[PDB]
């Protein structure tokens, strides 16, 4: 069940990624790209889990 | 392996086509795309990888196969990415080949891809013993099932 | 029979989903369509033959099934056609099992489109008894191994 | 009996077909549907092959 998530941060267009996610709000999410942790609303933020991987090793 | 393909993108028309070839046997999968974007090639990829078994793709720096929409769809599917043979030049222009051949037979260009897709991997090598690139996926699959 | 398809359209989120499955094996393929046209399904005809062995596909008389647009693909590629008896299921529990996939995962996806390649994707690759079961693309594939070393 | 032409008759947006080609010709197409022969425009007919059959 590992989550990885691809984020834009405010006013920059440029989608960033992959970065682990810690915490997930209703309105915010927190998350580690490399070191920095970072706090992304929600709508900013795309949640990727390795569902198919885990249907099938 | 099994799962080893590459992916590249080509043009005729004006338009963007897709293209994917499974290394060890030839065969290969294309369509048009209406923009080389990585949200149509991230599409693409997760329906290849749920027709076939997709464990290693490899591409160009192209933006669309750099793009956060693909590393999204290769880590839902478990597919590792190699940005690294000219295998997938060899097979795109035997696809601008058999395109220009049939092209006649097709109004729109998507539907002469589609044309010349089916006629190279249905084909078959003249030989005694010779086998369709078609052919050569399956068995290759195949064989690889009963070492499970 | 490593050659035999059933197609229908089934629709969810007011689009419309052609799905086809190889009864054999149980191995599906689907995809949102712009519309329940014939050309729309012409083209993933044409697509869905030159990646599988498709010799005889079976429909309903839905007029995009019926449709000049996809007597011309089959001809050109050497399908039979097979329609069926009006007032007369392989497909409609498919139908079934992929929205019930596609719920499952719905939310793992912004468009439908996504999520039901994410359920093609589950589908064809779970496997059965588990563990020590097949999944629907081992089987298809097995299916036609068998029978291009008859 | 390589082809089959599919067409439209007239004004009618129903196309039509199966039917056989008899000739192609620059301006119009001559076939044959069930019994009766048709001249058919063209632009108002789709001639397809079976060129996929013949490979495999
Ligand atoms: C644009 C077109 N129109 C066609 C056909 C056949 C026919 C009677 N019509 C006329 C027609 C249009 N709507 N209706 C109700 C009848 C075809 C075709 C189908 C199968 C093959 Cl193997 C080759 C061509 C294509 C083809 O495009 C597609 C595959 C449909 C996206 C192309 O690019 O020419
Ligand atoms: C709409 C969308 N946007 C996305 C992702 C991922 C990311 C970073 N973005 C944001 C982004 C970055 N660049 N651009 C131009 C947009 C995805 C996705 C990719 C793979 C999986 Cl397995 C699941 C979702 C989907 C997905 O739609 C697709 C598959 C692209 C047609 C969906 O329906 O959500
Ligand atoms: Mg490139
Ligand atoms: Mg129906």
């Amino acid at each position: 069940q590992n989550f990885r998530v691809y984020y834009r941060d405010s006013r920059d267009p440029v989608w960033k990624g992959p970065a682990k996610l810690l915490e997930k709000g209703e309105g915010a999410v927190v998350i580690q790209d490399n070191s920095d942790i970072k706090v992304v609303p929600r709508r900013k933020a795309k949640i990727i889990r390795d569902y198919g991987k885990q249907m099938a090793g | 392996s099994p799962g080893i393909w590459q992916l590249d993108c080509t043009h005729l028309e004006g338009k963007v086509i897709l293209v994917a070839v499974h290394v060890a046997s030839g065969y290969i999968e294309a369509e048009v795309i209406p923009a080389e974007t990585g949200q149509e090639t991230a599409y693409f990829l997760l329906k290849l990888a749920g027709r076939w078994p997709v464990k290693t793709v490899h591409t160009d720096n192209g933006s669309n196969f750099t793009s956060t929409t693909v590393k999204a769809a290769c880590w839902w599917a478990g597919i590792k990415q190699e940005f690294g043979q000219g295998v997938i030049e060899s097979m795109n222009k035997e696809l601008k080949k058999i395109i220009g051949q049939v092209r006649d037979q097709a109004e729109h260009l998507k539907t002469a891809v589609q044309m010349a897709v089916f006629i190279h991997n249905k084909k078959r090598k003249g030989g005694i013993g010779g086998y369709s690139a078609g052919e050569r996926i399956v068995d290759i699959i195949a064989t690889d099932i009963q070492t499970k």
